[PDB]
């Protein structure tokens, strides 16, 4: 017998990392689960190390972000690394996401559920830490998104203000944010080992969407060298980020410290936001707004049983293809409609864009897995 | 207790390791040497005379 | 300042006895209290640093 | 968790493999890469293009009305 | 690459150009008596004169 | 109001990805900052010993500090006295309050100028634009004349009037002090405020492109040696009959 | 007459501990060099640095 | 089959808390696991709502701590909760660690390795975050402590400094305190869960030394309703600190403001470091001190090789026991001289109860069992 | 504070109001003084602790917030403190 | 981990027992109680007692000691 087998510690490191049975087929678009790991890490490591230097107080916040960005030594490569590892994280998010949604991975339920659960809490994670700095995009960030709990029927008022500890977002608010968002990702790294356990179940998915166990590798060395070349890809786009252009996706009003008095002309979401912010301005009701919004993100829990196809993956479907590629480019033009104002082109647009969003969902893409089947005689 | 592992065989073995041991202690301090830029060793490597004044 | 069995300075912590000179005499402190770095330009102004 | 030895009953199947010392980590990298690369294209294209273009033609749309919109010609 | 980012974030805990700036202390001696240690603030931590 | 013009884009000697800013102009452009802009605004995040990396020396840095009157806290009386001035110290402040700042320049505050490349779209362009591009107003047009005429300023309307073509500064080096030249300087200048790591930053950016120029390719070639295996791998089927 | 890579593999590659050994004397002498390279290519490309700084010093 | 037995999570919960084989006759002494478990969730619960109040510089630190005290709606009792949580953890600690050392439990060599591990943490965290008030204890606790690192040949001085951030503790020494504070208890519960795994290879020791696999009951319902009475225990005793005596385990100089400039006259530790202050003010040298202080915790380690008796537990053995109970009593002996002046009659003592401290361990315990081996013709 | 405790909200108030307080500034960046409300805390006597020890000849009166919880004996030794003022004994001079 | 089932061998032993809403929660609970505490405190007091009446001797001639070293009586 092996060391590696049966040591009750190393036998957990064996079964994930070494022995495991994978698919001898699995693409590029699998590197991403590895790379989320790596993005919060990063995001760990990077975050202590602000959090070493970082005062939580309105009168002290947007200072002390100053003093780590002058003063401590390298200071500035942390703050950056974090700020665009965030941007990172949800760049690997989207790509992860994309991937089991064409490739039909959510069939997995209980992995794919949990999936959703870490999606909905590193949003939450990364809306706290915006509001940290405490600058103006900050400020009136922290505004918009907590007052969404507003239009809650009844109770709406009663939960905002409990969560602001106070009449407005204050001294009470951004204290909370700090605390709530330093044991959050401790949280996500608990939920994302719940995942991978899960995970080891079935094993990976693969291209084909056909069963792999005519046909599984050792993760060691094949997964654990494609993993390092990923991961090297990832350090190489967050460094261009961090060593170039480190302001490229802020906003240049988050630079000027939070006035409570005075709103900015534009307000804009980081760039991962910007397709909600579309869905729920294109409803020209609070309510309906909001709901739209929540049901933007949340669809995802349903996008199993809207499954058709006699076929798990979209390789061998066309049809299925063109609609997916609808939806990314509806999820690229809802991007584009987020990041503007709200006046005459862009407002009709980002209904109909809205309107499809949720028609190749809920409707075009399980009537294209039906047709796909009758195709086949199937 | 600690008898066990005296005897021919185990004097052999310790003889066998031996290089290896030496060139891992090596190893380690070289890298402790390269990782702290240590000082009183680094200043003494004739190439790598990188502080001068 | 003034305190212990030389005259000098006593730390109540643990039992250090310094001298006039603030030099270690008895109990635990291994070094006599730091000179730091001066010079006199008059006997009305000293400068530290 | 699955484990080798215990996922699926084959029978017939002779693989041939070589040493990784044996063999080259790039064989006919470019003779034979850029062809598969361009079939693969060939083979996508259909399916990924017409979407993002039809973003982009309402994107340069979209933008050349709303920067036109916002000027005055008789008062 | 490895030394560069851990000797970084290493260097990120030492002392922020912020601490190490030169303080330096005025002390006027006359108001010092004969026998009498006088406790004054620099850099934190005290200076016995 | 409504109609806005954007910044076109000048070609700093520190633009490029690998281009460090030029610190003969980062000189010339605190004696900006000191001479033209320290009456009104405010650099709260920028203190004496920061400049001597930079711009200065370090006996140089000390005398600019001593130029100044700063306040420290107290001695035995419990008093506030007034100091010389270190380098621990920071740029002076104009006001006491934003209100003041307000009731001098009729109503208008005078942002903190620390930040104020990052906090507009454009960076120096913007600043720039702003500071050569002071005109008179076109016909349809009217002012309070407590504001003044700006077409790069959102709204048309800016409440600074034009501080530039006053030909000021003590040069020692001594370039010509033209309106183009002394906005070229502040601009420099004021980028430096904003982004002490600029050079920093650049420096690491070569060295992290040509560490991954070789570790790429490397990873790669351990990635491909390893999945030769399997890459060049044969299948028979050979079923009895 | 027999290979260079054949000798750095007789010679170095063969044990782990003299593999090792060859990778971090390698790391030492290769952060000295890049460095230094790194810098020259840097500095030849900028020029208005401390460049300059023969001007205001030596006077003290 | 059941839910219960299969279900890859419930699984766990399953072979911990339900159907876990349990020895019969494990006593009371056996309650401390789970309610250190039970310390350290009110230690995260009540610390996350005193993180959403606190800030962590100098300035401010002691008015944010007063503010919940005053201000914040029940501040008060999470504030004490807080402090006295800390104690009965300790309290929980010594216990727990007694009842190893009398019954053989140690022979776990690796679940044993990892309560070592367990202690150094909970002591590191607790002293860190004693610091954060930022009364004059907290600042000349934290002088004290950081200093035992300058004591180290040739890197020592460079050590403190870089934990420091400066020339002595400071405002770069707070604000690292309150990170290293928050992120170390989840560490904690990390290698609790490694705690859990190593002993759930062999199951629980019992009082008589003698394998139980004879007489296993299962944990649920009987160690779960013993469980649930000694958290109920634990209660009482943690709310008459808080409800009857908050400032009883308290220094008043931690309600005065740091000082950098004086120290008070007496300075001691909080009641469980006093035996380990004890042993290092006992060795008239900065080094030897330490030393010292470093190997009457570290002991514990070695504690597994100075097992010379053919009994596992001490309860068929009456000389060890005399001899184990000559130590709680000893340790008792040096809690009393850690809390009193470097005067007459409290240092020659010291340094007795320090001799016998490592007299009973290395030394006199190790005889015992060889004597009554000897005595059982064994 | 007083408010739950010793008085009513029109009675604290009124106490507040016998003091006047320092108010952050109107449109000129002034400092003005004010009736005293509420929310203001009770009063100070000195801007710094330097104007307090030379008030009082070298001496700092400590702040008295949490005196109590700062001394061995609580109130105890306050009352002590207080009421136990005595001429010194034969052998003990002071400054005075 | 280990199962029921799985533990180890055992022959030849019957155990009888009763539900416990059969029985009492406190059966002669002062009765029996109490003498078997007696019999458990005589039973390990010569081992307990001992090293914490020797500490409470030091502490009290150490405190009366230190007390009394605090004090003159010639100059
Ligand atoms: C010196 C050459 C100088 C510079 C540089 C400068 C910069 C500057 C900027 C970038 C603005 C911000 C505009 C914006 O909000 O987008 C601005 C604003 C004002 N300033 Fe200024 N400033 C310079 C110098 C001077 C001087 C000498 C004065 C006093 C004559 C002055 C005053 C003001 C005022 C007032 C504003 C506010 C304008 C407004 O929003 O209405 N500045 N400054
Ligand atoms: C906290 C961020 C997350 C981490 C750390 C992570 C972790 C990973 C890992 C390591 C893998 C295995 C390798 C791979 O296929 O990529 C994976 C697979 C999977 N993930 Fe995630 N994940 C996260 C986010 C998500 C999200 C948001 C979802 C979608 C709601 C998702 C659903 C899945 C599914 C369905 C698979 C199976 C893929 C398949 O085999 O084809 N995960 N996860
Ligand atoms: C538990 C580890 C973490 C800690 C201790 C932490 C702590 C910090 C601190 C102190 C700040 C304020 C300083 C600053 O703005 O630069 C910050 C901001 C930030 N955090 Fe985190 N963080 C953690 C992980 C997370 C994660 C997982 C995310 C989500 C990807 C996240 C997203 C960000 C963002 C977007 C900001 C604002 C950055 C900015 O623009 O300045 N962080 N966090
Ligand atoms: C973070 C604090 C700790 C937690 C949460 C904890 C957790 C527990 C739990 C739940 C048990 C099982 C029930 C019981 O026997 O009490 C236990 C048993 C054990 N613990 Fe800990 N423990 C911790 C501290 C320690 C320490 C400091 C040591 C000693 C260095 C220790 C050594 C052991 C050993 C040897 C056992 C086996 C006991 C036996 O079956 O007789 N643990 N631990
Ligand atoms: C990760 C969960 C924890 C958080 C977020 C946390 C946070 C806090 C905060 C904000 C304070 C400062 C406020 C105060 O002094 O009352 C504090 C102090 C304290 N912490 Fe924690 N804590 C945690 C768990 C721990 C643990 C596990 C221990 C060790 C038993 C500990 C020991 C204490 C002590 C002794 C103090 C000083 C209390 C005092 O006397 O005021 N805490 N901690
Ligand atoms: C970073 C950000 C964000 C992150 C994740 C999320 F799910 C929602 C958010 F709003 O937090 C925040 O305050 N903004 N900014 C923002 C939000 C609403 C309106 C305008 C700006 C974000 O984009
Ligand atoms: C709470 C405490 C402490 C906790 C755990 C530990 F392992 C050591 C400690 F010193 O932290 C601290 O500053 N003191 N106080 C103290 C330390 C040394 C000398 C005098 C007081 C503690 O007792």
């Amino acid at each position: 017998t092996n060391i590696r087998k049966s040591h009750p510690l190393m036998k957990i490191v064996n079964n994930a990392f070494i022995d495991l049975p994978a698919p001898s087929n699995i693409s590029s678009w699998w590197n991403f689960g590895s790379l989320l790991g790596i993005c919060l890490i990063l995001q760990i490591l990077t975050g202590l190390f602000l959090a070493m230097h970082y005062t939580s107080d309105t009168t002290t916040a947007f200072s002390s972000v100053t003093h780590i960005c002058r003063d401590v030594n390298y200071g500035w490569i942390i703050r950056y690394m974090h700020a665009n590892g965030a941007s990172m994280f949800f760049i690997c998010l989207y790509m992860h996401v994309g991937r089991g949604l064409y490739y039909g991975s959510y069939t997995f339920l209980e992995t794919w559920n949990i999936g959703v659960i870490l999606l909905l809490t590193v949003m939450a994670t990364a809306f706290m830490g915006y509001v940290l700095p405490w600058g103006q995009m900050s400020f009136w960030g922290a505004t918009v998104i907590t007052n969404l709990l507003s239009a809650i029927p009844y109770i709406g008022t009663n939960l905002v203000e409990w969560i602001w500890g106070g009449f407005s977002v204050d001294k009470a608010t951004l204290t909370r944010f700090f605390a709530f968002h330093f044991i959050l990702p401790f949280i996500i790294m608990a939920i994302a080992m719940v995942h991978l356990l899960f995970l080891h179940e079935t094993g990976s998915n693969n291209p084909t969407g056909i069963s792999s166990d005519v046909d599984k590798i050792p993760f060691h060395p094949y997964y654990t060298i494609k993993d390092i070349l990923g991961a090297l890809l990832l350090i190489l786009a967050l460094m261009l980020l961090v060593l170039f252009a480190p302001d490229l996706l802020g906003d240049p009003d988050n630079y000027t410290p939070a006035n409570p008095l005075n709103t900015p002309p534009h307000i804009k979401p980081e760039w991962y936001f910007l397709f909600a912010y579309a869905i729920l301005r294109s409803i020209p009701n609070k309510l309906g707004g909001v709901l739209a919004l929540a049901f933007s993100i949340l669809i995802l829990a349903l996008i199993p049983l809207l499954h058709t196809s006699k076929q798990r993956s979209m390789m061998f479907r066309p049809l299925s293809q063109c609609l997916f590629w609808a939806l990314v480019a509806d999820l690229l033009t809802l991007t584009w409609i987020g990041g503007q104002p709200v006046e005459h082109p862009y407002i009709t647009i980002g209904q109909l864009a809205s309107v499809l969003y949720f028609l190749l969902i809920l409707v075009l893409m399980p009537t294209a897995g039906t047709i796909e089947n009758k195709l086949l005689k199937w | 207790m600690l008898t066990r592992f005296l005897g021919p065989r185990y004097r052999q073995l310790a003889r066998n390791w031996v290089p290896t041991a030496s060139l891992w202690g090596a190893v380690g301090a070289v890298g402790l040497v390269w990782a702290t830029d240590w000082r009183l060793i680094l200043d003494w490597v004739p190439y790598i005379n990188g502080k001068f004044k | 300042a003034n305190a212990g069995d030389f005259g000098g300075y006593y730390c109540p912590c643990h039992g250090s006895h310094y001298d006039a000179s603030g030099r270690i005499r008895k109990g635990p402190a291994p070094l006599n209290l730091e000179v730091p770095s001066y010079e006199f330009t008059s006997d009305d102004m000293v400068i530290v640093g | 968790g699955r484990q080798f030895g215990h996922l699926t009953r084959v029978r017939h199947v002779i693989t041939y493999s070589l040493s990784p010392f044996e063999q080259r980590a790039f064989p006919h990298y470019f003779s034979k890469g850029i062809p598969n690369v361009l079939r693969r294209t060939r083979a996508c294209i259909l399916r990924v293009a017409p979407p993002f273009v039809a973003f982009y033609l309402v994107y340069t749309w979209g933008t050349q009305e709303f920067e036109k919109s916002k000027r005055k010609n008789p008062a | 690459a490895a030394k560069n980012v851990v000797s970084q974030f290493v260097s990120s805990m030492s002392a922020s150009a912020d601490v190490l700036a030169m303080s330096k202390i005025e002390i006027k001696l006359s108001d010092i008596p004969e026998g009498k240690n006088m406790a004054f603030k620099w850099r934190g931590k005290p200076l016995f004169v | 109001s409504d109609l806005e013009l954007h910044p076109p884009s000048y070609p700093w000697s520190h633009r490029g990805l690998l281009s460090s800013l030029d610190h003969t102009s980062i000189r010339r452009g605190f004696q900006v900052y000191k001479q033209v802009c320290s009456s009104c605004h405010s650099m709260d995040y920028v203190a004496y010993r920061h400049l001597v990396g930079v711009c200065y020396t370090e006996d140089e840095a000390k005398a600019l500090a001593e130029e100044v009157e700063v306040q420290d806290g107290p001695n035995e009386d419990g008093e506030m006295f007034m100091r010389p001035g270190k380098l621990s110290d920071y740029f002076p402040k104009p006001y006491p309050n934003p209100e003041a700042a307000r009731a001098a320049n009729n109503g208008a505050l005078p942002p903190d100028l620390s930040y104020i490349v990052r906090a507009r779209h454009g960076g120096e362009d913007y600043v720039f634009s702003l500071l050569t591009g002071y005109c008179e107003p076109p016909t349809g047009v009217s002012l309070r004349e407590g504001l003044y005429f700006n077409p790069y300023f959102p709204g048309q309307a800016i409440g600074m009037a034009p501080p530039i073509y006053n030909e000021v500064l003590e040069f020692d080096d001594g370039t010509p002090a033209t309106m183009s030249q002394v906005a070229k300087d502040v601009c420099t200048f004021l980028r430096w405020a904003a982004e002490p790591e600029h050079d920093h930053r650049k420096r690491m950016g070569l060295k992290m492109l040509l560490m991954m120029g070789l570790l790429l390719p490397l990873v790669y070639a351990m990635k491909r040696h390893k999945w030769s295996v399997l890459k060049s791998r044969k299948l028979a089927y050979r079923p009895p009959k | 007459a027999p290979t260079l890579t054949a000798r750095l593999y007789s010679l170095l590659f063969r044990r782990t501990s003299t593999f090792a050994l060859t990778i971090v004397v390698g790391a030492l002498f290769f952060e000295r060099a890049f460095d230094q390279g790194a810098d020259a290519i840097y500095e030849h490309i900028n020029e208005g640095k401390l460049w300059k700084h023969i001007k205001h010093k030596y006077e003290n």
